[PDB]
């Protein structure tokens, strides 16, 4: 977002502007506050997404072993180059007479395609290739090779996945189309990316309704006042409306400050779960989701990231 | 733009990068004001130029119904000694329409028109009168030692001073009086404490410049309502279409472009406020035709340059104006981006690596000239996968990086 | 200075009040700033201490916390307010397509590689492991048996040596 | 914590709460940054323990 303190304050009036000139040096701090929290938040999604400089795609035929991917993969039938899941993810999340007031917004460098071909070329890059294209070259390797290797990580002998990988490619398989339902069963689960909308549409909201207010003055407008009194006078009215606005004004950016904060320090350790659970096979408990984990695909969403966190728990177990 | 630069950074050098300056903010055109044609001759001389008006004690407040009238018809008295004013200076109760105007008249003595200024206590300001003290409304005076005095003393005139109970502003109080004090019931007949209310005021022209008959008449009123009574005559002007244009409805004014109607309303409702709570949509007051009101659009401007110690070759970018339009005069290209109109620089259809962003995905570089291009990724690349091929490396390196870390500012 | 040579002091309060308060705002403001930045810095100083503990004390073998790629050991150094790490890193250079399998059948039982990847030059088999090439000759100590050659793809029919 | 919005800045008087009614939409904000601050408060004991 970007602010006018010209156009807030004040409107197509040279007056008002001459007593917010004897003030004078607060706006320009507003102004380096506003391109500060900009140029702070648009760089936070490179190296959230952009980690690898090789984009990748997929290969045309997929002899998975059995498993099956269509869900995560972007579908060229569809007319974005968006998985279903990416759909889901875009219209299960949902102005000018706020612009109109001297309130900009600002387009992200970053729109959808580019950051669904990072997605995709992540995706690509972490099947096809294992986990050694975050280090230098993609090195191909078969995905039942790669998930014996995974295994050994957790010690597993890998004469287990090729005992039971018809299993696991069932139980894969109807965990994916699970998640389907999951996701659309209930919209509680992405209250984590609602909040943070509304929570900057409100804050907003109640920025701009501000303007309404009696503070100090026989009328809110500015017009009507130019037009009702001398202008030795009524200064006293204009000044008081001058301080009450741009303390609104102060209130709003600290809160954005504030609010940046929490924003950058999740946005790290959304790169940190980027590196380790994507390009790694973390031991770290529950770090990567629950129990001991195996893998994690990777998902965007509009202004957030999801993760797929697909993980290994025991089921029965006897006594000796 | 570049010069605009050095003086926005107050620094000769610039390096590279985004930056900000003001907006386009383009200004209207002409004005538009607009009057209903019923414009009538409003009686005023009625409670200015007539026979020996009351006393205080007896208020002809009048009700003034929907005329014209304007100050030509209050000049007409140069002997005005009180034209101290409240709430609209005096030169202007001109071109503002009121709703509802308050003329109340009155006869005062010279030392008495002091005391009608508010939020004070007097011989008038006790519990014979009692106004409100914010008084959006004014106090004209004159005196009339000419008129209203006479050879024989003017004792009729009486005023209610020594009332026992308080006033309340605004109030009207003409009665018997019965006076009622002391610790005895006077019952208005006893002779102790039968105190009389009302006194005279005596009028004969050999006086001090204290004791003179003044006509006094005050007005009291309010602003902000949709309907208009009385104010002076303007020649109405037609309106104009998607013309950025300064508007006067009828006292509220305002800056913007028009838009025909798209919407119902309702036959008594004219107004359009939004959730906003700005005003966007009116009907006309002479013609029922609903128009919709929006401002002029803003501007925001961006410069883009190279290295001053590279070169000079500057471009400029509006963020959210369309162009395709109003940005004054052109120049070699225009692009129309998503993120808003750009001039100065050219577009290719190739991709390179982004020196410095614009926004969706477009950055522009230095080849001679500036050029604008879209986001490249990367290399593209592809690897073969087979169900029986492992990718195995033989020679390594070993690399150093480095990472720069802040610690603690100063103290 | 000169408000004091310029005014009646009864008058003085109501000249001279509001600019005290307006300092007072600008100053609470550098105060709000100072703290934005200082928590700032306080959470890059935490992640800065959090690399020193683990990239320089520790072979910490997490992904990309420590430098890119495989990282192997790190080298801290000073600045005027802040640090540098220099972090030395593996990284492979040139690399080989060879033909796998995930076992082995000899005598009907099935094997599985101890440690690395069976590949292939077209003739005879190797086993590496999973960084470099170094092809050693398939031997019961090399590898390990369990089952046989049914429940397993690609198992490829070979032979294996007994010391 | 939290404060009230009305009783803490004027007393047991309605015209300092008339005065108070002008800035208006200014307290509201800190009763629900309040509401807030206790909420992710209470919910910092779940995820440790």
């Amino acid at each position: 977002t970007s602010v006018d303190c010209t156009m807030y304050i004040c409107g197509d009036s040279t007056e008002c502007s001459n007593l917010l000139l004897q003030y004078g040096s607060f706006c320009t701090q507003l102004k380096r506050a506003l391109t500060g929290i900009a140029v702070e938040q648009d760089k936070n999604t490179q190296e959230v997404f952009a980690q690898v400089k090789q984009i990748y795609k997929t290969p045309p035929i997929k002899y998975f072993g059995g498993f099956n991917f269509s869900q995560i993969l972007p579908d060229p039938s569809k007319p974005s180059k968006r998985s279903p899941i990416e759909d889901l993810l875009f219209n299960k999340v949902t102005i000018c007479a706020q612009k109109f007031n001297g309130l900009t917004v600002l387009p992200p460098l970053l729109t959808d395609e580019m950051i669904a071909q990072y997605t995709s070329a992540l995706l690509a890059g972490t099947i096809t290739s294992g986990w050694t294209f975050g280090a230098g070259p993609a090195l191909q390797i078969p995905f039942p090779m790669q998930m014996a290797y995974r295994f050994n990580g957790i010690g597993v002998t890998q004469n287990v996945l090729y005992e039971n990988q018809k299993l696991i490619a069932n139980q894969f398989n109807s965990a994916i189309g699970k998640i389907q339902d999951s996701l659309s069963s209930t919209p509680s689960a992405l209250g984590k990316l609602q909040d943070v909308v509304n929570h900057n549409a409100q804050a907003l909201n109640t920025l701009v309704k501000q303007l309404s207010s009696k503070f100090g003055a026989i009328s809110s407008v500015l017009n009507d006042i130019l037009s009702r009194l001398d202008p030795p006078e009524a200064e006293v009215q204009i000044d008081r409306l001058i301080t009450g606005r741009l303390q609104s004004l102060q209130t709003y950016v600290t809160q954005q400050l504030i609010r940046a904060a929490e924003i950058r320090a999740s946005a790290n350790l959304a790169a940190t779960k980027m590196s380790e659970c994507v390009l790694g096979q973390s031991k770290r408990v529950d770090f990567c989701g629950k129990g001991y984990h195996l893998m994690s695909f990777p998902q965007s969403a509009p202004h957030g990231v999801v993760f797929l966190h697909v993980t290994y728990v025991p089921a029965q177990e006897k006594n000796f | 733009p570049l010069s605009e630069t050095k003086c926005t950074l107050k620094s000769f050098t610039v390096e590279k990068g985004i930056y900000q300056t003001s907006n386009f903010r383009v200004q209207p055109t002409e004005s538009i004001v607009r009057f209903p044609n019923i414009t009538n001759l409003c009686p005023f001389h009625e409670v200015f130029n007539a026979t020996t008006f009351a006393s205080v004690y007896a208020w002809n407040r009048k009700r003034i119904s929907n005329c014209v009238a304007d100050y030509s018809v209050i000049y007409n008295f140069a002997p005005f000694f009180a034209f101290k004013c409240y709430g609209v200076s005096p030169t202007k109760l001109n071109d503002l329409c009121f709703t509802n105007v308050y003329a109340d008249s009155f006869v005062i003595r010279g030392n008495e028109v002091s005391q009608i200024a508010p939020g004070q206590t007097g011989n008038i300001a006790d519990y014979n009168y009692k106004l409100p003290d914010d008084f959006t409304g004014c106090v004209i005076a004159w005196n009339s030692n000419k008129l209203d005095s006479k050879p024989s003393g003017n004792y009729n005139y009486l005023y209610r001073l020594f009332r026992k109970s308080k006033l309340k502003p605004f109030e009207r109080d003409i009665s018997t009086e019965i006076y009622q004090a002391g610790n005895k019931p006077c019952n208005g007949v006893a002779g102790p404490n039968c105190y009389s209310p009302l006194q005279s005021y005596g009028f004969r022209p050999t006086y001090g410049v204290g004791h003179q008959p003044y006509r006094v008449v005050v007005l009291s009123f309010e602003l902000l309502h949709a309907p208009a009574t009385v104010c002076g005559p303007k020649k109405s002007t037609n309106l104009v279409k998607n013309k950025c244009v300064n508007f006067n409805f009828n006292g509220l004014t305002g800056t913007g472009v028009l838009t025909e109607s798209n919407k119902k309303f309702l036959p008594f409702q004219q107004f359009g406020r939004d959730i906003a709570d700005t005003t966007d949509a009116v009907r006309d007051p002479q013609t029922l035709e609903i128009l919709d009101i929006t401002p002029c659009s803003f501007g925001g401007v961006s410069v883009i340059t190279p290295g001053t110690n590279t070169s000079n070759q500057v471009a400029v970018l509006y963020q959210g104006v369309n162009c395709t339009w109003r940005v004054y005069s052109t120049g070699s290209n225009v692009f129309q981006t998503r993120a808003g109109c750009l001039i100065g620089a050219e577009y290719v259809n190739n991709s390179y690596e982004c020196d410095i962003p614009i926004g969706a995905g477009i950055c522009a570089s230095y080849q001679q000239s500036i050029i604008a291009y879209t986001m490249s990724l990367g290399a593209e690349n592809s690897v073969a996968y087979s169900n029986n091929s492992i990718a195995i490396p033989t020679n390594f390196t070993i690399s150093v990086t480095t990472e720069i870390l802040p610690v603690s500012m100063t103290k | 200075n000169d408000i004091l040579s310029r005014l009646d002091p009864p008058e003085a309060e109501v000249q001279i009040d509001r600019l005290i308060t307006g300092r007072l705002q600008s100053l609470q403001t550098y105060v709000t700033q100072q703290l934005i930045r200082a928590a700032e810095i306080r959470a890059s100083a935490n992640l800065a201490a959090t690399k020193m503990s683990e990239c320089v004390l520790g072979q910490s073998k997490r992904v990309d916390f420590c430098g890119k790629g495989y990282h192997l050991m790190s080298f801290p150094q000073s600045a005027p307010h802040g640090v540098v790490f220099l972090h030395v890193t593996y990284v492979p250079a040139q690399e080989k397509n060879f033909t796998t399998a995930p076992a082995i059948c000899h005598d009907g039982k099935a094997h599985f590689p101890r440690e690395g990847v069976f590949v292939s030059n077209g003739t005879h088999w190797f086993v590496t492991q999973r960084n470099f090439y170094e092809p050693q000759i398939i031997t019961t100590d090399n590898t390990f048996v369990s089952g046989n050659c049914d429940v397993v793809i690609g198992i490829v029919n070979n032979t294996v040596y007994d010391p």
